[PDB]
């Protein structure tokens, strides 16, 4: 793509604005604008696993593992 | 008894006239106009204020398409766009990529604050007239208020009066008039149906609370390109505000002849132009015959110090001797000299004084005390005070506005 | 036309200029700003209700607003945390429903803000505000004594009404946080004890209502399809920042308070001019410190009117004929002045200086004769 | 270059203003202000290091202070106290070392002050900063949707070097509190545990390093002696209000943060003009609520272009010929218009309508022929 | 077979032509200019930006003789004073009264953030002109770009196009041109080494990071008379910023002939002026014998009502009686009536519609279908709308611009 040098290129052939790069929202189907940047942080109301994957605070101890291991369901935080 | 004369149409300034018959003592007759309004017949066609564009929340159909059909509300401009991916606070509002379409529309209606700040565009013509005038006959004051056409009568205690047409007929309003907030302008507004953006008459409506208004303000919906969902649009400036900033002075402080304008029926009251002819009928209850009138003979007058101005500045002394004693009217016949007094008591060998005002340098006017005429003349100097707040009671007439010495020199 | 607020709810707008100087979603987006008063009052309309609690029981010291969190509910906050500013701080005169009233000096923007600790934003829109006076004689502060004219000013009581607002059905509001992308297949996880619906084109069209987590057949990407709840029935104004429902019909009306009312008001009177008299003329000696309108007109068939705003200490010359003229200086009543003949030279002079008197009067008609 | 921040130190500067509106010695002396950004940002260099500890171990919420009193040391306070302003309070967007970013409204001076605490200072320096926009279509707030042009905004990250700055070794700083006047003889005394280096003349030049209350050779008045402290070696910026050292070589080099960065930004598009046609001409029913620039130029061998800033709803008559015209309006694309030959009349039929048609075209060829 | 041709230099619109040999079937030929950029030969000589006066710490010498050296910095300016008494926070910065001296010091350098708005001074002369042609012939399309100098041929895989010298010669760029932030101005900066305080070129530098910066901005030091210590100075206003205030309109909005100026090579791309005669050489493989193209008889041209304008308004129809199916070229042999299409499908006894764009009131031109020549004459009216967005295809020619009615009326 890259229909002009002031914007960003995706493999779908879509040229999207540079302002849409690394803003936390998947914009083009390839999903390339987020792969090259230093992530800000997890949200104030989000949980950080050991792997760094942000976990919403609502998804904690609801009975289903959601993180990479299951530390959200571990009894050390929300006991059964 | 019928009598006809032409009283000038100037409010507040009276005038004097007498009537004569056979075997009857002449009596005073003064007609003064207190108020005079000029009320035309108008026609309201539409009322306008500044718009208030209402954009309903846009519609999106995911993985599909839709069209829009026209409606009847004012300036309804619709448009559909293809290939949008709307977002709001909770992202991913649509499960489709470059297949969903959104719909945009933006109509126009009246503002919520223009139930007071609106303008009414009238259409006036054939301005009629009516006048209220005081009539005094034989020391019996009467009040009347009649029309001005030579047909419509008016009666109050056996007083029948007919007013003729104006010498010059006019109205201070043009063909098209516009009123906002109690004061009248003079504008050439667009007709009901020819709307131009950015000019007065942008919104038409027969009534302010009407259901079917019409307007056009060249709305143009642009294509959305920002991440979230919002309908963009550009619009022309409101014609009402643009005219309001360029309204000019109102007709209150522009109309000629000193006409002051009321706005509730759109009048034009208390202003002077032309002469109105009159035809007044008098009963016999106020007429005394010669067998009861005092007889006057050997009238003599001298003026002390004459001056010609608008106020009563001239002084007149009337020396006389009569047979009986009573009341006898006095009147000045010339059209350039009027007398302040109306009637004066008469005795055997009295001597009364009077007052008068003139517009000519020569005070050569003939008076008549109960019909005994006499000449009376002297020179009048110009006044030093040349600015006053009282209109002239008499008009300027040629063959008298030039001094008699000048007549002798040029003849 | 209803008045209960237990059947409505606020919403989230998209303010063009948030607190951090960038457009963002805000719960206090202001829609319209009316400035048709005479004291300078303003009827700001925002997207948050004032004077009601979470159930809407008309409590004067509490205002509602939509939350930011994903299991969104209406929350509370004290009323003394609301501030309005245009160039300096405004002062609050009233509030009811979406609307509120204020009065503050002319600026170039209209901003409302929550000055709390947890919820803190400041929406701002562009609006041109200029100080407005009534009648002539431009003034800053109304005087203690002056003539009374007709003013049109908003009344401070909330039990008035001038307008017609319309509430509609609340549109669907999908959230990205419901979805899961665990390994290869998408999971839709409803919140604690709430019902959500999914509507999506994962291979083909499929729609269902779930309360527990489920995996979706034939799905590989979390962006493929969305989910939203169905516990929204309270009405929402048709702001252009929402999504219309499947019907979007008129389902109720609310009052626009703080109506425009006729009310008398004072207005200053200027210094009385000192008139001097000369032949066929007037020389006004005007004196003012602020723009004052002086207007004159004749009384004949033509009026050739005049209109000028004067500011300094000047003097003007007018010409008055036999029919006279009038002038309305400032807010004073009009006065009429007529002129009469005072041409130099006696009309009865022994020498031939008779002409120079009849030359001022009838200026041209004496030379021809 | 270097970034080891533990071996640098702030300094006292002479400031044109103060809290009491008179030139004073303040530790918040500001050297330069840069406002070369297309966003309204500002970079300020002060004489007090922000975002660092007492030793300088990069504490994000402390700033060195450079206290007033004798036996001067280096202390800190919290960064909650630092607040700057231009005309109203404005926002802090970053801080590192001597430098800190800002976003401030247009005004006429730049104020930086410590709000609360034991000491309140200020430093207002005269600089005319005013609102600037990008491209055409002068605006007040950045719109939501428009044309995306290339801006140049400051990079509010702190680890970006905009340039280069120099450091030197500190000069000698004498004090008045190190001198004694008790009799016809002079004493000099250091603080407890410090070694001062006295040098002065009375009879001849003499120097030395002492530790206790030390006598002199002989002289009456103690105004003719100085005594500074010797054990300070932390670097000081090349400020014009410091006494130079003996050598004054470039010891170290640290960064100037907040590098100017190219990026994109939105600017508004105006309302498209409706075009009215007339024979060899064009009119633009222009409408713009804010100043917008209109540029026209022909396409022949002479261009005679124009440029004007219109601000209302006007109409500008242009003349276009055989070669054509192009006009831009605000941020819109350049649109070209060519004129063709269609004059009133007919080139056939009757002779009397041929001269008329051939007179609008070529108004001099038909006359001579 | 060479074919010398003159092509008008107007980008976007084609110009048709017909090539015919002896015993060969005629071949169509059109030449369209799609991009025409002229690039002057630039020569940078210095760059400049807003300066930044740096004042080092004032050296003091406490009753000692003191003088300064001469350095190589930009606009170095010394001055040694006498009888000072500096006061820092701890007062009395020397012991020696009224005999100590300090030297001021002040040199200028580049601003920290002038690396983004620095202005480059260029010298431009002898601009060539590079043209990208697009020629088609016999269903074969070629895309080649050539130089316009009279010698060097820019040749494609098969073609050989010697583009001759262009008739007119001009250059929108003057001898001196300045560049900043992508906008091309037109100034006359001072030469390297001769500055003027308060004008453009106040500070000079070969490279932006070069250390041999030479400047002249008359910074003058003043004698200190303050109780505290500081060095005063009075410097002239920056020349670069003051020029920036009143730079004027750039050359992107003033250049004649409609050139849009790009800045990276300093181009003047895509404008129209003059003529560029060419010399093409079609390979013989693209031709065909005359015994293969169809032959026709009974060809008549009928002209429907037209309006002579830039767009293809004129219509046309033909009649024929052919003998073999095939494709035949069509062309008009007039210099003021360009046709629309070149190739057509000729059936046995059908009809073919054509289009043209005439600039003359009467279309008495010759139409050649597959070689056979026929002429048709008609009269048609001027166009209705008098503004179009498409450039004219042909010229007035000042010969057929007058009608035959006027011709025979005057003759
Ligand atoms: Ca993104
Ligand atoms: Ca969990």
């Amino acid at each position: 793509a890259k229909c002009e040098p002031s914007q960003f290129q995706c493999t779908n052939g879509r040229c999207i604005t540079l302002l849409w790069k690394c803003d936390g929202d998947e914009d083009c189907v390839d999903g390339s604008d987020e792969k090259n940047c230093v992530k800000k942080t997890c949200a104030e109301s989000d949980f950080v696993c050991n792997n760094g994957q942000c976990v919403p605070s609502r998804w904690k101890c609801d009975g289903d593992p959601d993180c990479e291991d299951g530390s959200d369901e571990s009894p050390e935080q929300c006991h059964m | 008894f019928e009598h006809a004369t032409t009283v000038p149409n100037v409010p507040g300034i009276p005038y004097k006239a007498l009537v004569e018959r056979a075997g009857y003592a002449p009596l005073n007759l003064e007609i003064t106009v207190v108020s005079s309004e000029l009320t035309p017949s108008t026609n309201k066609e539409y009322v306008t204020c500044k718009f208030h564009t209402v954009i309903p929340s846009p519609q999106v159909k995911c993985c599909g398409s839709l069209e829009c059909k026209a409606s009847s509300k004012a300036d309804y401009t619709c448009r559909v766009f293809g290939g949008v991916y709307p977002f709001m606070w909770g992202g991913a509002q649509c499960f489709c990529d470059s297949e969903n379409t959104q719909l945009s529309e933006a109509y126009v209606e009246f503002a919520p604050d223009c139930t007071i700040d609106h303008a009414v565009a009238l259409k006036v013509h054939t301005a009629a007239l009516k006048v209220g005038l005081r009539i005094v006959y034989g020391n019996t004051t009467a009040h009347l208020d009649t029309f001005v056409n030579g047909v419509t009568p008016g009666s109050s205690r056996d007083l029948k009066v007919i007013a003729g047409p104006i010498s010059a007929a006019f109205s201070p309003f043009d063909h098209k008039v516009v009123i906002r907030k109690g004061l009248v302008y003079n504008y050439d507004f667009p007709e009901y149906g020819a709307m131009k953006p950015g000019a007065f008459g942008d919104i038409q409506a027969s009534s302010l609370d009407a259901t079917d208004i019409v307007a056009r303000t060249d709305i143009r919906l642009l294509k959305p390109s920002v991440k979230n969902i919002h309908v963009p649009y550009t619009q022309a400036v409101s014609g009402y505000e643009m005219w309001k900033n360029n309204s000019g002075r109102p007709l209150q402080e522009t109309a000629p002849f000193g006409c002051k304008i009321e706005v509730e029926p759109l009048r034009a009251s208390n202003c002077a132009y032309g002469h109105i002819p009159i035809s007044i009928d008098i009963p016999d209850a106020a007429f005394v015959r010669s067998s009861e009138s005092p007889t006057i003979l050997e009238v003599s007058c001298t003026v002390a110090d004459c001056i010609y101005s608008a106020d009563f500045g001239g002084s007149l002394t009337l020396q006389y001797k009569a047979d009986r004693e009573g009341h006898c009217p006095v009147h000045s016949h010339s059209t350039t000299a009027v007398l302040k007094e109306a009637t004066t008591h008469v005795t055997a060998t009295g001597s009364i004084t009077l007052h008068f005002s003139t517009s000519s340098p020569q005070a050569n006017f003939i008076v008549s005390l109960c019909g005994k005429k006499t000449t009376c003349n002297a020179e009048c100097k110009p006044p030093a005070d040349h600015i006053i707040g009282e209109p002239h009671k008499v008009d300027q007439e040629f063959q008298a506005a030039v001094s008699k010495t000048s007549w002798n020199w040029l003849l | 036309i209803t008045d209960d607020f237990t059947l409505t709810s606020p919403y989230l707008g998209f303010c063009p200029y948030c607190r951090h100087s960038a457009p963002c979603f805000s719960p206090i987006k202001i829609e319209n700003v009316w400035d048709e008063s005479d004291d300078g009052s303003i009827r700001i309309q925002v997207s948050a209700q004032f004077g009601y609690n979470q159930a809407g029981t008309a409590d004067v010291t509490k205002f509602r607003y939509m939350s930011y969190d994903h299991d969104h509910d209406i929350k509370e906050d004290s009323m003394e945390k609301i501030a309005i500013s245009t160039s300096g701080p405004c002062r609050r005169l009233g509030h009811k429903g979406y609307f509120l009233l204020a009065q503050c000096p002319p600026g170039d923007s209209v901003t409302v803000s929550i000055t709390s600790g947890a919820s803190e934003n400041s929406c701002t829109v562009e609006k041109k505000i200029r100080r407005k006076f009534v009648g002539r004689e431009e003034y800053l502060f109304p005087p203690v004594q002056g003539k009374l004219v007709k003013c049109h000013v908003y009344d401070r009581l909330k039990e008035t009404s001038a307008g017609y607002i319309t509430m509609h059905r609340p549109g669907p509001h999908a959230y990205k946080s419901y979805l899961k992308e665990a390994s290869g297949e998408v999971y839709i996880k409803p919140p604690s004890g709430k019902n959500v619906t999914y509507e999506c084109k994962c291979g083909d069209y499929s729609t269902g209502i779930v309360s527990t987590q489920t995996k979706m057949n034939g799905c590989t990407k979390a962006r493929q399809c969305i989910a939203y709840k169905l516990d929204q029935t309270k009405w929402v104004f048709n702001s252009p920042d929402l999504i219309r429902h499947t019907d979007h019909s008129v389902q109720g009306k609310l009052h626009i308070p703080f109506r425009l009312t006729p009310t008398v008001c004072p207005v200053p009177l200027a210094h009385t001019p000192t008139v001097t008299k000369w032949f066929k003329g007037i020389t006004l000696h005007l004196t003012a410190t602020r723009p004052t309108l002086l207007t004159t007109r004749k009384l004949g068939l033509r009026a050739d009117a005049t209109a000028e705003w004067i500011t300094g200490t000047t003097s003007r010359n007018f010409s008055v004929g036999r029919e006279g003229l009038e002038y309305v200086w400032g807010n004073h009543e009009p006065v009429r002045v007529w002129a009469q003949e005072s041409a130099p030279g006696d009309p009865h002079g022994w020498p031939h200086e008779i002409i120079i008197h009849y030359y001022h009067r009838h200026p041209v008609y004496t030379v021809i004769v």
